[PDB]
């Protein structure tokens, strides 16, 4: 893919839901048209997904030390990736999946 | 293994008996593959003529002269080695992987 990703040919499936509808009271006389009175009705619930990763681990010979991705040492007005005063959850930057060095 | 020692502008040269030699191959592929650029210290074509071993060396990341965080150091005397003295010998067997015939 070329926003990046793992190709499948058979990814996970997507799972669809609905809230099946619940009519309205009908008329006490029989009418063919469709039934286009209903209960206004919502659901709520958990969902839960777990993935297995398979990973790779890195075996280097490297003297030096590699780059890392490190959060800031300095004070700040808050945490990143962190929860603000008012509760809002926020994510500073973009955390790229490269820092660590192989040979071409 | 040979010393050789200069006096005023005589030189003599003699074996060292004791003295060792270091030889690892990189089985696992962790060094800067240096093979395969058409570099010159090659066996010679000729049987009865003998050759100099070339020096080692490698290149890395940079940004001009000067060296980027990515840049890689590799300490050779960090890996195993086998040390052999005079009566040594040293052997490996190695098997291709599956690749087309070159077409002639």
């Amino acid at each position: 893919p070329l926003m990046g990703g793992f190709g499948l040919k058979h990814p996970p499936p997507q799972i669809l839901i609905k809230n099946t509808p619940v009519p309205a009271d009908p008329p006490t006389t029989f009418s063919q048209a469709k039934l286009a009175s209903f209960i206004t009705q919502y659901s709520t619930g958990q969902v839960s997904v777990e993935i297995e990763w398979e990973l790779q681990k890195e075996n280097s010979k490297r003297w030096n030390p590699e780059i890392q991705y490190t959060s800031n040492y300095y004070k700040s007005t808050n945490v990143d990736f962190a929860v603000n005063t008012d509760g809002t959850y926020s994510e500073p930057r973009p955390i790229g999946t490269r820092y660590l060095t192989r040979n071409l | 293994v040979k010393e050789v020692t200069q006096n005023e502008g005589t030189k003599t040269i003699a074996n060292n008996l004791t003295s060792t030699i270091q030889v690892f191959t990189d089985s696992e592929y962790q060094l800067p593959y240096v093979l395969g650029s058409a570099h010159q210290g090659c066996l010679p074509p000729f049987p009865a003529d003998v050759f100099m071993i070339p020096q080692y060396g490698y290149l890395t990341l940079n940004n001009g002269s000067q060296a980027v965080g990515r840049s890689s150091f590799y300490c050779l005397e960090y890996f195993p080695s086998q040390m052999l003295r005079t009566g040594n010998n040293f052997e490996f067997s190695y098997q291709f992987e599956d690749v087309p015939f070159h077409s002639s």
